[PDB]
RNA sequence: CGCGACCUCAGAUCAGACGUGGCGACCCGCUGAAUUUAAGCAUAUUAGUCAGCGGAGGAGAAGAAACUAACCAGGAUUCCCUCAGUAACGGCGAGUGAACAGGGAAGAGCCCAGCGCCGAAUCCCCGCCCCGCGGCGGGGCGCGGGACAUGUGGCGUACGGAA
RNA sequence: CUAAGGCUAAAUACCGGCACGAGACCGAUAGUCAACAAGUACCGUAAGGGAAAGUUGAAAAGAACUUUGAAGAGAGAGUUCA
RNA sequence: AUGCCUGGGCAGGGCGAAGCCAGAGGAAACUCUGGUGGAGGUCCGUAGCGGUCCUGACGUGCAAAUCGGUCGUCCGACCUGGGUAUAGGGGCGAAAGACUAAUCGAACCAUCUAGUAGCUGGUUCCCUCCGAAGUUUCCCUCAGGAUAGCUGGCGCUCUCGC
RNA sequence: GCGGGCCCGGGUGGAGCCGCCGCAGGUGCAGAUCUUGGUGGUAGUAGCAAAUAUUCAAACGAGAACUUUGAAGGCCGAAGUGGAGAAGGGUUCCAUGUGAACAGCAGUUGAACAUGGGUCAGUCGGUCCUGAGAGAUGGGCGAGCGCCGUUCCGAAGGGACGG
RNA sequence: GGGCAGGGCGCCCUGGAAUGGGUUCGCCCCGAGAGAGGGGCCCGUGCCUUGGAAAGCGUCGCGGUUCCGGCGGCGUCCGGUGAGCUCUCGCUGGCCCUUGAAAAUCCGGGGGAGAGGGUGUAAAUCUCGCGCCGGGCCGUACCCAUAUCCGCAGCAGGUCUCCAAGGUGAACAGCCUCUGGCAUGUUGGAACAAUGUAGGUAAGGGAAGUCGGCAAGCCGGAUCCGUAACUUCGGGAUAAGGAU
RNA sequence: UUAAUUAAAACAAAGCAUCGCGAAGGCCCGCGGCGGGUGUUGACGCGAUGUGAUUUCUGCCCAGUGCUCUGAAUGUCAAAGUGAAGAAAUUCAAUGAAGCGCGGGUAAACGGCGGGAGUAACUAUGACUCUCUUAAGGUAGCCAAAUGCCUCGUCAUCUAAUUAGUGACGCGCAUGAAUGGAUGAACGAGAUUCCCACUGUCCCUACCUACUAUCCAGCGAAACCACAGCCAAGGGAACGGGCUUGGCGGAAUCAGCGGGGAAAGAAGACCCUGUUGAGCUUGACUCUAGUCUGGCACGGUGAAGAGACAUGUUUUUUCACUGAC
RNA sequence: CGAUCCUUCUGACCUUUUGGGUUUUAAGCAGGAGGUGUCAGAAAAGUUACCACAGGGAUAACUGGCUUGUGGCGGCCAAGCGUUCAUAGCGACGUCGCUUUUUGAUCCUUCGAUGUCGGCUCUUCCUAUCAUUGUGAAGCAGAAUUCACCAAGCGUUGGAUUGUUCACCCACUAAUAGGGAACGUGAGCUGGGUUUAGACCGUCGUGAGACAGGUUAGUUUUACCCUACUGAUGAUGUGUUGUUGCCAUGGUAAUCCUGCUCAGUACGAGAGGAACCGCAGGUUCAGACAUUUGGUGUAUGUGCUUGGCUGAGGAGCCAAUGGGG
RNA sequence: CGACUCUUAGCGGUGGAUCACUCGGCUCGUGCGUCGAUGAAGAACGCAGCUAGCUGCGAGAAUUAAUGUGAAUUGCAGGACACAUUGAUCAUCGACACUUCGAACGCACUUGCGGCCCCGGGUUCCUCCCGGGGCUACGCCUGUCUGAGCGUCGCU
């Protein structure tokens, strides 16, 4: 009874889609991640899952604003300039 | 070393009252001018069935002398108290049954009941089913009224504090055998999640001390000091004598 | 019976700014064990270590003696060698364990409160004019506002200072 | 020596980030889990767990066309040094 | 597993508690007879819920617990959906150390951690030379160590069929 | 060559390799219920046996016990093997085509594969309300991320009529 | 929408009743006003009518090779019953030491703060009848289970509901049938050896078998009789035992 | 009620009996707070236990361990405070809370409730009597019980035959009164004995049906495998398929079968060892939350009085106020 | 009779007590004591049947091995029993042996597992012979009885009680003899009792818990591999086929009882009471067969019937073989 | 001689071992050492003629502008360009642009409900309605405005 007949009445599920971190793990009942723990401010992160961090880290995504900053940093942060014209 | 039953009271979410249903707390009206000098009537307009109490409650529509609206109490209904009955509340107020005045006021010998363990509290005392409480002498200097509580001690209170004469409503139900468990559960699902008891010595070791052992038996005295740590205090507890 | 200053305390979609989170190899402040060793084990050891929390920068922290020494004295802080597996600590068992001087890398010193003298001699905000304004400054013109005597600025701080 | 007030670069550290150089190091069961659409596929409700997998040929010149079979498949022919 | 909130559901029959009507007896108290009535943590029994026996089938199965017959209960301490609360030395338990996602006399995940083992198992080419002990003493020592003993290697000091 | 192994002949192979003097090591396997990958006997064997049942003719088709059509015989026998929903699934729904792989035989069939198509709201529901409960501000605690609590140590309504 | 049946009233007017009456399956009611008359209100999901016969359905005959949502004649009728099943409405009771939700939202009433035009007009219409404009966003296919979900799978397991015909029969029991559905449940053919799994039957004995009547078998429904010990007087009880 | 070996006599249950608490309280949670549950509560309530329908009864014991009551008549008693001498660090002395000692209560608190001799005109038993002892020495009841080693106790019944069953006896290893005794209608998928009927359980087996097994077409694994597989005796790690001596042995197979392969599974669940652990208990060793008590600070104002030192100081006892709380 | 560490005492005009000097205190140097009885010297209570891990056949609970104390069985001498008489039948006090069908001693194999006590079923083997066949001896007159020899061919039963091995009783019989085969036999069965987890009683323990003390409920997996066995195709040679046969080799099978006559005879005081040859039959076992009797029965053969379905009659069908002759 | 079985060899199958290759790792060292309310890290959803994944991009969505270079991209068509022209692709990148969540900011997370101003459709501001644009979170500093107090004071 506890194995395969138990297994039957599996029919409504207790966690849903984070709109933080984007993964299913977002608890109905209690209203909190526990991935990211998204009703925290910060995010949620330990030292003893490095595996976890790496995961999930500064290089992994797009990085569409740091991208630049990089190259901006390189030539030297210059503003309100342009090349010589032609 | 698993925690008994009885401490996990303490933390609730399976222990608490069943409230869902009440009609509400049971108060006396509040002190206010009328009350502390004169006497203000209300008018009764039904009996009520409360929930896990055995004492009917009765509602009472006064009338504010400040603002021109209706005020309502829920109090505790005594004996005799029928609805469209006018109720009386003051130091004026005369002394007859479902009439709530101060004890100082009312004579040595009268039963009263819902009385005031202190003065504005709206009542404390001698409230479950038919129990009351007779005043047994009045001290006019210090304000000091010795009351006799159902319990059978004598306590000391002053004379400011209110109490309703007569007996509550309700009494001698305690004479009618449940007769069944369903009745008794019946009765219980109203109160708390408390009424399947489980014998200590039924238990394992581990989750009460009383348990354990190819016999069925305590093995320990049952009477435990009252500065006992959580866990260990069960069975008779301060017992100053324990047989028949 | 109202108004006018002050002191404490609220409201703002009031004017202009600031903090929030991320990374976290290196750094700073807390909290903080048990595996293990002692052929067992409880003090010890593991170990101010891992785990947990908070806070920055390109470095951080520290830093110019309420110092070291007892010598014919040295002279901020930081790091390297040595001191030294030493003084010392420890069921004085297992084990733990620095500092001074010496040789180097580098080397940089200073500022307030108070004490007192100068007519608050001081600072912030808004308007206009001139320069440049893409890390919003300088000067001048404003009986235009505010902060400040419950103390701003100049001289001046232990190596003495002021007249 | 003058505590219970404050500031300060250099010699110091840097398994993260940006861009370079090198090796008595390993050579696809090795070296990072990941030489390849790898934190991907996939598993668990979740915290998390987590792979396998490089090589035609110098050049596709990648087998026109004939024939049996419904086709998969063959027999000839052709390309290429193979 | 338990508490709470909001919904849904439970054929057909038997027995016949109060209350009520009529008749008969009585001096009264009241008592008999025949009806009506439908109460019961009532009975047989279906759906539902559960799982006693055959210790049947199966037992690399349909199935990491199912199947056939036979069974207990079936208006109440009843069964059930959704929502909500209680989280690991904690919860919950009409109490079996039972349940807590196929794990419960202390769940799962990652790290400390390559935890420790006097205890098992394994330990990779050739040839040549030498070649053992299971014994003394001490140890919370008896499946183990230290220490003497047995072994090998490296030499050195000398004598000589000179 | 005692041996560890080595030198030539032939075939395949197509691009690097070895001897000697020294140096260095992640340097020699038969076992560890060793790790990974592959392959045998078993073996064309166990098995393709829970719930009564199929038959005839024609059509498409290379191919028919399993497709379709018609006829006959049956079962589920309104608590159904019928008709619709909720949770869940997420294109599995519909039309066309293929038969590479899967549907433990086959298939002309499929929930397989490849192309396209399909879900039309003021009235049907979410949206509104509150229940059990959860959870901010004020307040308190906490080294700290935060926690306690939902009226309790609050100047808590920015609304309205009439003038 | 309008009208009318049919139910309910703890609504009203005349009047005062023992020789008590009215009345239900049961109850219950009456000088705090019963029977008898006359009214009023609520629900009217039922019947007639607008909608609406124009449409739908069953028949008979055609237009058009085809496309073609067509054209037409007819009918869609009259009655009775039932502790019959289901749904719904309404009265009446029984049980609780159980008394069986909150809020949003809508409405009625008590008061008269105030407004109106002044003798034909106005302020007002919890708007009386029409007339004009708008109603945004999200989901909508299909399966919903011996094959579309969870069990590694087209797994004999598990998974919340609604609709509910005829016969027999107490019955939503079992068996047969109609509407609807399907091909026998991951294959077929040929024989009927032993062992099996699931059903049975056995002369005479009747538990002698076995730890043990395990398993199987016996009785079984209804009607008419009858029913002991014991007892908490309620039961035992379908006791047991007979006939049809 | 032990999902997946135990549905029961186990748990629960109404009834019965005790314990604590009148709210700055009882029980409990919580690291923390003017925190929280019971509690929308108030003794006919809440919290903690034991027993377990109805009837009857509930015997004795506070010696022990618990629990509880008061008590300056008080032995021991820490910190802080007071005095002493010393140059001081100091040590000594006096004072001295709770708790332990001391004194009562309580067994429906945990629990317990003996032994040796003599003695009635046949024997036997034994009324009755004596001694030692504890806190009483088992009272009413009941039994060879679910409880009795001897034991298959003794007698009767039930059978032709009974270690079974029932009914009586008590001598009870080791029954017994809310750790409840006895009884008891109805009920029980509870454990046993006998009887009626019934039957393949059996004497003693046979036959029939359906699906398998069988053969065929198609599709097709897994466990296991040092090498393999005919025996007798011998020796051997004391029970060999292999070795020795003998008996002997002939391709490839099919359907059964369970003697052997000390057959397959799981680094034996039993026992022992380990200076290996875990659940649980306590009169084991170290501790700890909580809790009781004393001192210091928050901690103020007024009015009376005494002791002690000394010839102003401390301890301060009581009463009164509120502005802290 | 006692190490380190620690404490304590004793001794020096002893050393240090750190910038110097004095004085207390403290630390050193040397010698005694305070003690470790597990005595070359840890500070240390239980339970686990809810249990776990690493191992051990270095170590227990089986079988099997050595031995035979013990158990069982058999001899040697002959004091005596036997009315007389040691040896028909027995046989003390002593002494010599055999078996492993009893319990013991040992720990040799097995703890990376060899499934245990009984019962049921089945085969074979031993003789230490209960009965039957053939015989010897008597305290053998007949009958009966025991002692002994060749001898295991064929038999050694049905039941009440108990799980039982064992044991006791009832009945029949010629007899109801004793044993082995891993204390034969669980991929042959069952699970009744031991022997996990749930519970009850009694004793013990403060307690968790323990009891060769009782009670109750408690999952028995897999063969399709090799061999062995049971059957079925087959195989090497005979030139190929077929018919009729022989035979080496293996297996082997029949057993016991009753009645009549003998004969109421032999024998015997009597009571009682035989045997051989013959006749009629029975028990157990083996090999066959269905004429008869019985069983089965779906030839689904033929009637009879319940409910439903083809409109009804007729003829039929469905209700896992509808039911019944 | 058969079939089956055993050893060896040639060839043919299953398998991918060995060797040689390597736009990948590991280790050491040098310089620099830069995120975010002017909206970070991360996530979601979309963007190509034919486009699933990877990579790149953000409704200006396989890239816009400018600078340098100078004739392509390419799997196929289509082509823009005259490559004597800022002129195809590339690299740089300083201008512009940059959807929705997310410290995430009107209230909650359904993509649901709102308030304060301006413009247009409708109007001829008239409020309903529709579309577009800008605001509306917490804490905190300076300053401004409006306030309260039986807080401390002064005049009447
Ligand atoms: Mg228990
Ligand atoms: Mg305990
Ligand atoms: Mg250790
Ligand atoms: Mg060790
Ligand atoms: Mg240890
Ligand atoms: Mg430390
Ligand atoms: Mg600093
Ligand atoms: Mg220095
Ligand atoms: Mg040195
Ligand atoms: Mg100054
Ligand atoms: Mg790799
Ligand atoms: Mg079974
Ligand atoms: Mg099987
Ligand atoms: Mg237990
Ligand atoms: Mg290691
Ligand atoms: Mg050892
Ligand atoms: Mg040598
Ligand atoms: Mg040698
Ligand atoms: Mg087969
Ligand atoms: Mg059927
Ligand atoms: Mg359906
Ligand atoms: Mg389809
Ligand atoms: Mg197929
Ligand atoms: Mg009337
Ligand atoms: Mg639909
Ligand atoms: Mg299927
Ligand atoms: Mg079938
Ligand atoms: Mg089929
Ligand atoms: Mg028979
Ligand atoms: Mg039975
Ligand atoms: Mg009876
Ligand atoms: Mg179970
Ligand atoms: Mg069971
Ligand atoms: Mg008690
Ligand atoms: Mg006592
Ligand atoms: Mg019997
Ligand atoms: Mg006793
Ligand atoms: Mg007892
Ligand atoms: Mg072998
Ligand atoms: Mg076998
Ligand atoms: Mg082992
Ligand atoms: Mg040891
Ligand atoms: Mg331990
Ligand atoms: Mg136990
Ligand atoms: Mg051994
Ligand atoms: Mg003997
Ligand atoms: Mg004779
Ligand atoms: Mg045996
Ligand atoms: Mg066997
Ligand atoms: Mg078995
Ligand atoms: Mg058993
Ligand atoms: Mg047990
Ligand atoms: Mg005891
Ligand atoms: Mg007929
Ligand atoms: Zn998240």
């Amino acid at each position: 009874t506890k194995g395969t007949s138990s297994f039957g009445k599996r029919r409504n599920k207790t966690h849903t889609l984070c709109r933080r971190c984007g993964s299913k793990a977002y608890h109905l009942q209690k209203s909190t991640c526990g991935k990211c723990g998204y009703p925290a401010k910060r995010k949620r992160k330990y030292n003893w899952s490095a595996k976890a961090k790496r995961r999930n880290t500064t290089g992994t995504g797009r990085m569409r604003h740091l991208k630049i900053v990089y190259r901006r940093f390189r030539h030297g942060f210059r503003e309100g300039t342009t090349p010589k014209p032609k | 070393g698993r925690v008994i039953r009885g401490q996990r009271k303490g933390a609730g979410s399976v222990f608490r009252a069943h409230v869902k249903h009440r009609k509400g707390a049971a108060r006396l009206r509040a002190v206010d001018f009328a009350e502390r000098h004169g006497y203000i009537k209300g008018i009764v307009k039904d009996i009520i069935h409360d929930p896990g109490r055995g004492a009917p409650l009765a509602k009472v529509v006064f009338r504010d002398p400040y603002r021109f609206k209706k005020r309502t109490e829920l109090f505790i209904a005594a004996e005799g108290i029928h609805t469209g009955q006018f109720v009386y509340c003051g130091k004026k107020a005369q002394l007859n049954i479902g009439n709530v005045l101060p004890v100082g006021t009312m004579p040595e010998g009268t039963i009263v009941c819902c009385l005031e363990e202190k003065p504005g509290d709206r009542g404390k005392l001698a409230r479950a089913s038919g129990n009351y409480a007779t005043v047994i002498s009045h001290n006019p200097e210090t304000k000091k009224t010795r009351v006799k509580l159902p319990s059978g001690s004598k306590k000391v209170i002053s004379s400011a504090n209110r109490a309703v004469v007569g007996v509550v409503a309700g009494g001698g139900r305690i004479d009618k055998p449940i007769l069944k468990a369903g009745r008794a559960y019946h009765k219980y699902k109203a109160k708390r999640n408390c009424w399947p008891r489980v014998r200590g010595v039924a238990m394992n070791p581990v989750e009460h001390p009383f348990g354990g052992g190819n016999h069925q038996h305590i093995g320990k005295p049952s009477t435990i000091r009252r500065d006992a740590p959580a866990g260990r205090k069960v069975g008779l507890i301060a017992a100053r004598r324990t047989g028949r």
